[PDB]
């Protein structure tokens, strides 16, 4: 999980659950990122999988 | 199993998106990021239950994939949750649609645009796409736009989500349709 490239104005709604250190499941990579990204940097990952 | 059911993969969820014939040989379409790498494909996330396996995969460039049904006795309903599907018809700006998808369920808006460019990054970009109002959240690809008991379109990516409001993409159905030389039922 690199977030690099983000933010990007859209993603791919497929399920693949990342948990965020807000405690949140993201349901995905790209969800994630852009999260990460409107965070400033703050957001990180926990680990993979729903929280 | 029908349109809007949870479909899963190897990798992940996505959203069946409508159920298609050939003479007696069923499939189901998808979206074709969820097909892209995927070989079978099951209906519950235990993996006990066979659906059956990828038989083609359009992705980025187009967003559609079709799989075909190896499971004999599962039901194979023609609509979208208990919603008949007639027929499939060209999107068309201020078209009211609807879809629905595994992870939120049902939801509706309109379209506001067509033959838009979506990029989703390194590389992936996909062309011709119906723009709308409707929200879609991780879990919802592949699922099922559509207009009264007429198919329009396969989920595809978007922004925001179901809380606050979004845009979702979705590909053309009747580009699918032509593609596989499959139909609607």
């Amino acid at each position: 999980v690199d977030c690099s490239e983000y933010p990007k104005p859209a993603c791919t709604e497929e399920y693949r659950p990342l948990c965020g250190s807000d405690n949140k499941t993201y349901g995905n990579k790209c969800n994630f990122c852009n999260a990460v990204v409107e965070s400033n940097g703050t957001l990180t990952l926990s680990h993979f999988g729903k929280c | 199993i029908s349109g809007g059911d949870a479909i899963y993969s190897s990798t992940g969820r996505c959203s069946l998106g409508f159920n298609v014939r050939s003479g007696s040989t069923y499939y189901f379409l998808t979206a074709g990021h969820c097909t892209d790498g995927a070989t079978t494909w099951w209906a519950n996330s235990a993996r006990t239950t066979v659906l059956g396996t990828t038989s083609g995969s359009s992705f980025p460039n187009n967003d559609y994939g079709i799989v075909r049904y190896t499971n004999t006795t599962i039901p194979k309903d023609g609509t979208v949750g208990g919603q008949d599907i007639t027929s499939a018809a060209n999107a068309t700006v201020g078209m009211a649609v609807t879809r629905r998808g595994s992870t939120t369920g049902t939801h509706s808006g309109s379209v506001t645009a067509l033959n838009a460019t979506v990029n989703y990054g390194g590389g992936d970009v996909v062309y011709g796409m119906i723009r709308t109002n409707v929200c879609a959240e991780p879990g919802d690809s592949g699922g099922p736009l559509y207009s009264g008991t007429r198919a329009i379109g396969l989920t595809s990516g978007g922004s925001g989500n179901c809380s606050s409001g979004g845009t979702t993409f979705f590909q053309p159905v009747t580009e699918a349709l032509s593609a596989y030389g499959v139909s609607v039922y």
